[PDB]
C-alpha cells in the first residue's frame, strides 16, 4: 500500500538524489488541500449504506436477467456476494481517496478482481454499470453545496471519478 | 516486486494469544483471518459460520490450533474444497489453507493421499495440522498466513513458482478460479516440473496461460535451431485471436525464436493480441 | 541498398479469389499445426523435401538428419524447415549453382513461396535480392514476406497456391533450364 | 562441387562480400598441401592397373558365393566380371578425382550422391566394396602425409557405403 | 560454379580416364603460380572501393547523356543502382580470379545480362564502356607493382582483363 | 508515388474493398489542402532562376575552402561551378514537385532513396545543399499555410538527410 | 560458436584489457601441438561409422531388455533413432575435439537433451553406458600407437575422455 | 564470432557431416598462419601504450580543429581527449583480439556491427579514426609475415569504417 506521500518518496528511492523543490512543492499542495480530502472521504463513509443499496435497486432494475431465475444474481445466497462485493469495491475506492493515490485501490481490490469475475461467468459489464451508478451517487453526495464551509472541490471529485472509472474499467 | 507478483502487503501475524485473548476486538479480527485463510477467501454468510467453535475460542477452552482444525473439518470447509474435486486437487488446497505452502515434491501426495485412502479425510487433517510445519511456523496461537513467498523455512525452489499457480491473486477465491474443478499441479508435480509465473490480473488484460507440456516447444531449444549468432529465445503467448483461418488453434503457446528474429516475432505477436507472458533464455 | 524496383502484377490464379470448395486437383495441406503422431510427422516432413527439393533429386545424401528430428520434436516452424532445406548446401549445388538469378528468382517462388513469377519484371526485380543480399539472406525475404505468412502461416508446408487447369510447377520446370546445358553434352 | 576453392568462394557469396582474408588463408593451406596431394594422386594413378586387379581377386577371395551362385548381381558369367572391374575401376578412378581436387566434392557428386539408393535395387551388396576399398587402402604404395590424404578419403567412401 | 581444378576433373570425368600426366604437370604449375593469384587478390580487396568510385567520376562526365535529364543514370535512385551494378561486377570479377577460371562469372553473372538491361531499358553500349572503363581501372591497380619481390605476373594481368572483356562483351 | 490520393487507393486495394466513406474523406482533405500548396508552387517556380542564383552564392560563400580546391568533387573549376549550379537547380525543381504532390512520394522517388550510397561514394557532403536550402526556406516568399505546408516538406528532407 | 582462440578473446574482452603474456603463452602451446589435434580428429572420422555400430552392438548385448518387444530401442523405427542419435554424438564430440572447448558440445547437443529424453522415455542411464562404449572404442582407435609417427599424446586423450564423459554424465 | 576453425565447424554442422579432409587442411593452414599471428600479437601489446598514444598525437596534429572548436563530438576537454584515448585504444585492443583469432571475426562482432549507425547518430566523422588507424598502420614497427597480416586487418577495418 503506498499513499501520495509513499508513492512520491518511492520514485525519489528508485532515482536515489534528493526530494527536489518541485517534488516538495507537490506534497505541499497536497497538504494545503488536505481538509478538502478529508471531508470527500467523511461523506462518502457516513452515506455508505445507503450508497450501495440504491445503486442496487437500480442495477436490478435496469438489468431483470441478473435477478431472474437461473441468472447470477439470484438464490439469495449469490444476492448476499453481490452486495458484499459492491460495498467492498466501494469500501477499496474510499481508502484510495483518503489515500490520494490508487496504488491501494489496484493492489488489493482490483488485483484478480477480472479472472475472479471471469471464472464466476457473472456478466463483468453490469458490475462496470453498477460502479458506475455508485460513482454518480457518491459524486453528488460529496459534492453537495450545502452542509460545510464552501470552496473549490472540483479537483477533488474529478478524482473521485477517477478512482472509480479505475475500478470499473478493470472489472469489464 | 510486490503488485505485479500478487503479494500485495502479507507482511505481519496476527497472534490471538493474549491475557485480553479476547481483547475485545482482537479476537473478531483473529476470526475473520482464519475464515479467510482457511476457506480460501470464500464468502461466508452470517448464517452458516461456526458459532460453535468461537463460544470455546473466546473461552479459552480451545487455542487458534483447535478452531482451525474446526473449521478445516467442519462441513463448511468439506462443502467447498473435499466434496467435489479430485482428491489430489484437495491434498494441494489442503497445503495451501493449512501450511501456507504448495506440494514440495510427489511424496507429499503420495503421504497425505494414503492417509486419505486409509485412515480417513479427518486423520488427513488431523496429519496437516500437528505436522511439524504447523506447529513452528503458526503455534496454535497464530492464524496462519501465506508463508510460502518467504524461502526462509527450506523448501526446494519449485515451491515458489507452484504456489503462485495456487495464490491467483488477493481477490480470488479457490472456489473461484480459471481452472478450478480440475488438479491445478498434478500433471507437474509428479514430472518435478518447474511453471512459469502466472501474474494475477491487475487493471490490464489478463490471459491466464495454461502450459500442458503436452503439446509445446521443450523449455530448451535442443538444438542449433536457426544457427543464427546468438542463442534461442523462448517466447510464450496467450491470446491469440485475430488470425483464426481455421480457428488459430492451441491460442495459448510458446515458439523458440533464435535471437536475431526476436524482434520481428514480437511484432506478430503483439499484433494479434497476446500479451507475452515469458521470454527466457533457452 | 535499394527499395526493390517495382515489378507490375499479372492477374493470376493465385492472385484471384474464388469461391471453391476443395477439388480432386486440390493441393493437400500438411499442418503440423495439430502435432501429429511421428508417423505422419514423417508425412509431412516429406512433403516439404518433396516440395524445396523435387522428387527426383531427394536421396540418402540430400536428407539432413538434423531437419528429420527438427520437425519431430515440435521445433522450430515448417517455414524454417524450409528455409533450412533452400540454404543447405545440397540444394545451393542443385539449384543456385545451376542457375542464374533471373531464373532462380522463378525457381525459388514455384518451389518456395509456391507462386509463379507475375512477371519478367518480377524475375528483375528479385534478382538483385539475390546478388547484394545473398542468397540466403533472398530465401530470408522470400519465406519472410508478407504473402507467405498469409499464404501458408507457418506451420503449413508450401504448396502450388491454385493450379487450376494448369501444369504443375515440378512437372514444368527442371532442376535447371536448357541453358546450363551448354556444358553438358 | 565441394572444392575447397569453390567453398571459400561460396561462403563468401552467402555475405555478398568481396574475399576476406580468411578465405584467403584457406586457398593458401589447400596450395601448401597440393604439392603432396598432387605426388599421392599420381601415385595412385600410376598404380591403377594393379590395384583394380588385386581389389576384384580380394573381393573374390572374401566372398566366394559371389564368383559361384548364379545370378545377374553376382558375378557367376563373365560379363558379371566385366562389370565388377568397371565398377571398383570407377571407385578407384573417384579417389584420384578426389585427391587432385583437394577435397570430397567428386567422390561426393559423381558416386556417394543417392549410392544407398542404386546399390539396393540392383542388388549390389556394400559389404563388396567395403572389402574392394580396404584391399585398395592397404597395397596403395604410398607413404607419409600423401598416403594419410589418400587414405581419409577412401575410408570416407568406405563409412558412406556402410 | 567450378575451380581450376574441377574443371580439368570434370572433362576427364566426361572422358572417363584417368588424369593423364599432362593434365598432372599443368595443374602443378598451376599450384605454382597460387602466390601470386591470392597476392592480386589481396590487393584489389584492399581497394575496391576507392578503384570503383575512381572509375565512376570520370565515366559519368565523359558520358554526359546518362546524367542529363532523362538519361538511364539520371535520378537519386538510379545512380545509386549504376554504382551498385559497377560493384557488383567487380565482386564477381574478384570471385574469378581467385577460382582461377570464369566459370563463376558465367554462371551466377553474365547469363543473360545484356537481355536483361535490354528489357530495362539500360542502353547496352554504355553500359560496355563503363565495364571498359573498369577494366583499365582494375589493369592498372593490379598491375601497379611496389612494396613485394617483384615477378612477372603479366599473366594474371592478361587473365584479369580477359575476365573483364568476356563481361563487356556479354553486356554488348 | 507515395501521394495521399494513391496510399488511400493502395490501402484500400490491399483489403480488397471498394472505396470506403474513410478514404474519401482523406482525399477530399487533400483537395481542401491543394489550394495553398499549389499556391506555394506556382510561386516558387515563377522566381526559381533568382532564388537558385542565390542559394548558388550562399553555399559557396559557406564553403569557399571546397570552392578553392581542385577536384573532381568540387566547383573551383568553372565547369564544377556549371554543375553546382545544377544540382542546386535539382534540388528546387523537386521541391515543387513536391508541393504538387502533397507528399513525401517525389522525395523518396527522385532521392532520399540511395542517399547514403550516394553520399558515400561522390562524397558529395549533404551539408552543401542544407545551407543553401536554408537560405531558400527563409526567402522564398510564402506566407501563413503556404509557407508553413512549405516548411514541413523542407524540413522534412534536412532531418532525413541526417 | 566459441573455439579456444574465442574463448580467451571472449574472457579477455569481459575484462577490457589487452590479452596477458600467460593467455599467449597458452595458446602458442596448444598451436605448437595442434598437428596431434587434428591427427586424432582425423582418426576419429576415418573410424565413426565403425565406431558407431560395434558400440550399438555391445550395447544391445549388454542390455537385451531394449531391443525386446516394448523396450525402447524396438520396432526398427526407434532402433533408426537409437544409432542416429549415438552418431549424433559422436559428431559433435568430433567438433569440440577440433575446436578444442567443449562449448559447442554444451550448446548443440548437451544443452536441452536431458529433458527430452527424460520426457521421451528413453532410458537415460542406458545411453551413459552407450557414448561410454564409444568413448572406449574411439579413445583407442586414437591412441594406437603403430601406423603413425610416435610421440606424446596424453593431453589430447584425457581431453577425449573429458569430453565424452561430459556428454555421459548429463545424458543421465 | 567468425573464427576460422568455428566457421568450419559451422560449415559441417548445417551440413550434419564429419568433419571430411577438407575442413582439416583449412585448420592446418589456420594453425600454420598462427606462430606468425601470435608473434604479431604479442608485438603489438607489448607496444600498446606507446602506440595508443603516439595514434592520439596524430589526430590532435591531423585535425587541429578538433581540440579547439566547441562541441561534445570535440575534445576541447579534459574528458573529450580521454574519450579519445578510449576509442583508439578500442580500435587497437579489437586489432589484438582479431590477430589472435585468426580471422575478422572479433572485429566485426565487438566493433563493425553499426559503426555507420552509431557514429551518424553522435555525427562523429569516420576521418578520425581512419586517419588514427593509419597511424597504427605506419608505426606498428613489424616486418616480415606479422606485419602483412597486422596490416591487413587493420587496412579492413578502415575500409569498414568507410
Ligand atoms: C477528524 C479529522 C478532521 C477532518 C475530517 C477535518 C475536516 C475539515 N475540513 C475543513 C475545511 C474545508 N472544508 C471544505 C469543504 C467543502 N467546501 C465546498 O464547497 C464543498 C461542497 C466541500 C468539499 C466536500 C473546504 C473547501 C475546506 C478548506 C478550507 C479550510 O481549510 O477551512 C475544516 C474547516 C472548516 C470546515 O469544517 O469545513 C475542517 C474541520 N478536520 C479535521 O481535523
Ligand atoms: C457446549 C455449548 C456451549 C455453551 C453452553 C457455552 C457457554 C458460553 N456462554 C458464554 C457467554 C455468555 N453467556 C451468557 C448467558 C447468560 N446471561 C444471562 O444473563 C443469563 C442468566 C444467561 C442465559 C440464560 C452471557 C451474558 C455471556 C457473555 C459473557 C461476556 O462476554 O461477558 C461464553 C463466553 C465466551 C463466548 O461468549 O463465546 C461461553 C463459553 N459455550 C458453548 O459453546
Ligand atoms: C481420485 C482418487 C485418486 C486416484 C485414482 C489417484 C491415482 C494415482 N495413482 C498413483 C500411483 C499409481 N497408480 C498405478 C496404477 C496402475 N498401475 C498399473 O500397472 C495398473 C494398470 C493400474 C492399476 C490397475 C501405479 C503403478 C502407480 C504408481 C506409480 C509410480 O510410483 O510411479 C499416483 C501417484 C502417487 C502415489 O503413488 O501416491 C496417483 C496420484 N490418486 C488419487 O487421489
Ligand atoms: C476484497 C476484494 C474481493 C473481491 C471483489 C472479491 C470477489 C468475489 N466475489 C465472489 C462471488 C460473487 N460475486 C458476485 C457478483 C455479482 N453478481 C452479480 O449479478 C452482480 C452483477 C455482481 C455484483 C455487482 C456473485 C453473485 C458471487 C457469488 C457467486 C457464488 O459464490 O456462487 C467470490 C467467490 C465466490 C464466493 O463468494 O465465495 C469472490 C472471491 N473477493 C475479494 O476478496
Ligand atoms: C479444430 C479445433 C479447434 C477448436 C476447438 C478451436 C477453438 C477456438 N475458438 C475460438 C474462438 C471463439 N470461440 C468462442 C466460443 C464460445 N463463445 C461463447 O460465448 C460460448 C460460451 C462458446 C461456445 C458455446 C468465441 C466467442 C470465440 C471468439 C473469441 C474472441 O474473438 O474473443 C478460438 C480463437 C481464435 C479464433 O476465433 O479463431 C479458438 C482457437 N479452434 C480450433 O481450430
Ligand atoms: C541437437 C541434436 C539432437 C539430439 C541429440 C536429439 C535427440 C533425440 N532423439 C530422439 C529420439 C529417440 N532417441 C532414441 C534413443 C535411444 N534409444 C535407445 O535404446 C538408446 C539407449 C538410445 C540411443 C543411444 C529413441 C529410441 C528415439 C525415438 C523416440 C520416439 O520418437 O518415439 C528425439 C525425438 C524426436 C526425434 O526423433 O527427432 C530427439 C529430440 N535430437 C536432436 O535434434
Ligand atoms: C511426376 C512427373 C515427373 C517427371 C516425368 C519428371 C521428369 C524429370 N526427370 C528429371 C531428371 C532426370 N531424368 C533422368 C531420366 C533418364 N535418364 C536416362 O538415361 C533414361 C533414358 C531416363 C530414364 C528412363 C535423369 C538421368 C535425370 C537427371 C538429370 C540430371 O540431374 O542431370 C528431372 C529434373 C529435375 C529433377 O531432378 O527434379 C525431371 C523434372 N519429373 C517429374 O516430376
Ligand atoms: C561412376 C559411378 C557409378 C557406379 C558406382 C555404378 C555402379 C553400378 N553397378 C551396377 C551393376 C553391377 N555391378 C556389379 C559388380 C560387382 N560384381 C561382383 O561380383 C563384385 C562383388 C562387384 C565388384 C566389386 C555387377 C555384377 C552388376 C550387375 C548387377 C545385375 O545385373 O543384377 C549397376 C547397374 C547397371 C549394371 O548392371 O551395370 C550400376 C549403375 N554406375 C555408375 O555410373
Ligand atoms: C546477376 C548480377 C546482377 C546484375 C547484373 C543486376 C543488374 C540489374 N540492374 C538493375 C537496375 C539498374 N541498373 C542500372 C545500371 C546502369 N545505369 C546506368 O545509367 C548505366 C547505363 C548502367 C551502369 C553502367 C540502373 C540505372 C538501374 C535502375 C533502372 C530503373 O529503376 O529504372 C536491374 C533491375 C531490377 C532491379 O533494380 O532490381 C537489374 C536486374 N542485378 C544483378 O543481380
Ligand atoms: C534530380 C535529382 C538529382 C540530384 C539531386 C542529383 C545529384 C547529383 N550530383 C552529382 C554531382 C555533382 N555535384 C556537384 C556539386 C557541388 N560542388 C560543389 O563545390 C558544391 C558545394 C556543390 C553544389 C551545392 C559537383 C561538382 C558534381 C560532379 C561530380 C562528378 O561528376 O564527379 C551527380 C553525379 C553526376 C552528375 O554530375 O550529375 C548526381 C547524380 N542527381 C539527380 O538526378
Ligand atoms: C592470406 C592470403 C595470402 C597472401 C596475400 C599472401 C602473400 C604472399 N606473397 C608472397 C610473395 C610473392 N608475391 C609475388 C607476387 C607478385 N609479383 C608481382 O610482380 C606482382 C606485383 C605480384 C602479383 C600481385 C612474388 C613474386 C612473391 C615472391 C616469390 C613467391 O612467393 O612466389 C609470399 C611469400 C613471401 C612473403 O611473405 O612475401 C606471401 C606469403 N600469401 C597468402 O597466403
Ligand atoms: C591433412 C591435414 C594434415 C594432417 C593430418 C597432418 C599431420 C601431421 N602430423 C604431424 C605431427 C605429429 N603427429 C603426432 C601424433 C601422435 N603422437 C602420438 O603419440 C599419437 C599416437 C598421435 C595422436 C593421434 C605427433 C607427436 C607429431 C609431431 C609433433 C607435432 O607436430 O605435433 C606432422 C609433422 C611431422 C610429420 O610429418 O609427421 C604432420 C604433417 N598435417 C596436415 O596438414
Ligand atoms: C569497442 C567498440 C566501441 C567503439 C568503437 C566506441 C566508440 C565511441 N566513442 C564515443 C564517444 C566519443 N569519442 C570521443 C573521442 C574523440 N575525441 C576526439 O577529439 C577525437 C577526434 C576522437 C578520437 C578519435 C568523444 C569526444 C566522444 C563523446 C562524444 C559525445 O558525447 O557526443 C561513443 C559514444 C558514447 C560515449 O560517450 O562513449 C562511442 C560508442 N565505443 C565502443 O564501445
Amino acid at each position: 500500500m503506498l499513499d501520495a506521500f509513499a508513492k512520491v518518496v518511492a520514485q525519489a528511492d528508485a532515482r536515489g538524489e534528493f526530494l527536489t523543490n518541485a517534488q516538495f512543492d507537490a506534497l505541499s499542495n497536497l497538504v494545503k488541500e488536505g481538509n478538502k480530502r478529508l471531508d470527500a472521504v467523511n461523506r462518502i463513509t457516513s452515506n455508505a449504506s445507503t450508497i450501495v443499496a440504491n445503486a442496487a435497486r437500480a442495477l436490478f432494475a435496469e438489468q431483470p436477467q441478473l435477478i431472474q431465475p437461473g441468472g447470477n444474481a439470484y438464490t439469495n445466497r449469490r444476492m448476499a456476494a453481490c452486495l458484499r462485493d459492491m460495498e467492498i469495491i466501494l469500501r477499496y475506492v474510499t481508502y484510495a481517496i483518503l489515500a490520494g493515490d490508487s496504488s491501494v485501490l489496484d493492489d488489493r481490490c482490483l488485483n484478480g478482481l477480472r479472472e475472479t469475475y471471469q471464472a464466476l461467468g457473472t456478466p463483468g459489464s453490469s458490475v462496470a454499470v453498477a460502479i458506475q451508478k455508485m460513482k454518480d451517487a457518491a459524486i453528488a453526495i460529496a459534492n453537495d453545496p450545502n452542509g460545510i464551509t464552501p470552496g473549490d472541490c472540483s479537483a477533488l471529485m474529478s478524482e473521485i471519478a477517477g478512482y472509480f472509472d479505475r475500478a470499473a474499467a478493470a472489472v469489464a | 516486486a510486490a503488485s505485479r507478483l500478487g503479494t500485495s502487503a502479507f507482511s505481519d501475524a496476527p497472534p490471538v494469544e493474549l491475557r485480553a485473548n479476547w481483547s475485545e476486538e482482537d479476537l473478531e479480527t483473529v476470526i475473520r483471518a482464519v475464515y479467510r485463510q482457511v476457506l480460501g477467501n470464500d464468502y461466508v454468510m452470517a448464517s452458516e459460520r461456526l458459532v460453535s467453535a468461537e463460544s470455546l475460542l473466546r473461552n479459552g477452552k480451545i487455542t487458534v490450533r483447535e478452531f482451525v482444525r474446526a473449521v478445516a473439518k467442519s462441513e463448511l470447509y468439506k462443502e467447498k474444497f473435499l466434496y467435489g474435486n479430485f482428491q489430489t486437487r484437495v491434498i494441494e488446497l489442503n497445503y495451501k489453507h493449512l501450511l501456507g505452502r504448495a506440494p514440495y515434491d510427489e511424496s507429499e501426495v503420495i503421504f497425505h493421499l494414503d492417509l486419505y485412502e486409509n485412515e480417513g479425510f479427518d486423520a488427513d487433517i488431523d496429519s496437516y495440522i500437528d505436522s511439524p510445519e504447523y506447529t513452528n511456523s503458526f503455534g496454535d496461537w497464530v492464524v496462519p498466513y501465506y508463508r510460502g513467498f518467504n524461502t526462509q523455512p527450506g523448501q526446494k525452489t519449485v515451491g515458489f513458482n507452484r504456489i503462485f499457480r495456487l495464490y491467483r491473486g488477493y481477490a480470488n477465491s479457490d472456489r473461484a478460479q480459471a481452472e478450478g474443478s480440475m488438479s491445478r499441479l498434478a500433471r507437474d508435480l509428479a514430472t518435478n516440473r518447474a511453471n512459469t509465473v502466472v501474474p494475477p490480473s491487475n487493471s490490464d488484460t489478463a490471459f491466464a496461460y495454461y502450459t500442458p507440456s503436452a503439446d509445446v516447444p521443450p523449455r530448451a531449444c535442443l538444438g542449433g535451431s536457426f544457427g543464427e549468432s546468438g542463442r534461442v529465445y523462448r517466447i510464450e503467448v496467450a491470446g491469440i485471436r485475430q488470425p483464426g483461418y481455421p480457428g488459430v488453434r492451441r491460442s495459448s503457446t510458446a515458439f523458440l525464436v533464435p535471437y536475431e528474429q526476436l524482434s520481428a516475432k514480437m511484432q506478430q505477436l503483439q499484433r494479434t493480441g497476446a500479451r507475452i507472458i515469458s521470454v527466457n533464455p533457452a | 541498398t535499394i527499395p526493390l524496383l517495382s515489378y507490375a502484377p499479372s492477374s493470376q490464379n493465385q492472385r484471384v479469389a474464388g469461391y471453391e470448395v476443395p477439388n480432386e486437383e486440390t493441393p493437400w495441406r500438411y499442418s503440423l499445426e495439430d502435432a501429429v503422431d511421428q508417423s505422419d510427422i514423417d508425412e509431412l516432413i516429406w512433403a516439404a523435401y518433396r516440395q524445396v527439393f523435387s522428387e527426383h533429386v531427394v536421396l540418402k545424401s540430400t536428407r539432413q538428419p538434423h531437419l528429420e528430428s527438427q520437425l519431430a520434436n515440435r521445433a522450430i516452424s515448417v517455414r524454417d524447415f524450409i528455409r533450412g532445406l533452400a540454404k543447405s548446401e545440397t540444394f545451393r549445388r542443385l539449384v543456385v549453382e545451376t542457375n542464374s538469378n533471373y531464373r532462380l528468382v522463378e525457381i525459388a517462388l514455384k518451389r518456395l513461396l509456391g507462386r509463379a513469377p507475375y512477371n519478367k519484371q518480377e524475375e528483375l526485380a528479385w534478382s538483385i535480392r539475390i546478388a547484394t543480399d545473398g542468397w540466403q539472406k533472398f530465401v530470408d525475404t522470400l519465406v519472410d514476406s508478407d504473402e507467405y505468412t498469409q499464404n501458408f502461416g507457418d506451420n503449413t508446408v508450401p504448396y502450388q497456391r491454385r493450379r487450376y487447369k494448369d501444369r504443375p510447377f515440378n512437372l514444368v520446370t527442371p532442376r535447371y533450364s536448357d541453358y546450363w546445358r551448354d556444358k553438358l553434352e | 562441387m565441394k572444392t575447397p576453392i569453390t567453398e571459400a568462394i561460396a561462403a563468401a557469396d552467402t555475405q555478398g562480400r568481396f574475399l576476406s582474408n580468411t578465405e584467403l588463408q584457406a586457398v593458401d593451406g589447400r596450395f601448401k598441401r597440393a604439392v603432396a596431394s598432387m605426388e599421392a594422386a599420381r601415385a595412385l594413378t600410376n598404380n591403377a592397373q594393379s590395384l583394380i586387379d588385386g581389389a576384384a581377386q580380394a573381393v573374390y577371395q572374401k566372398f566366394p558365393y559371389t564368383t559361384t551362385m548364379q545370378g545377374s548381381q553376382y558375378a557367376s558369367t563373365p560379363e558379371g566380371k566385366a562389370k565388377c572391374a568397371r565398377d571398383i575401376g570407377y571407385y578407384l578412378r573417384m579417389v584420384t578425382y578426389c585427391l587432385v581436387a583437394g577435397g570430397t566434392g567428386p567422390m561426393d557428386e559423381y558416386l556417394i550422391a543417392g549410392l544407398s539408393e542404386i546399390n539396393s535395387t540392383f542388388d549390389l551388396s556394400p559389404s563388396w566394396y567395403i572389402e574392394a576399398l580396404k584391399y585398395i587402402k592397404a597395397n596403395h604404395g604410398l607413404t607419409g602425409q600423401a598416403a594419410v590424404e589418400a587414405n581419409a578419403y577412401i575410408d570416407y567412401a568406405i563409412n558412406a557405403l556402410s
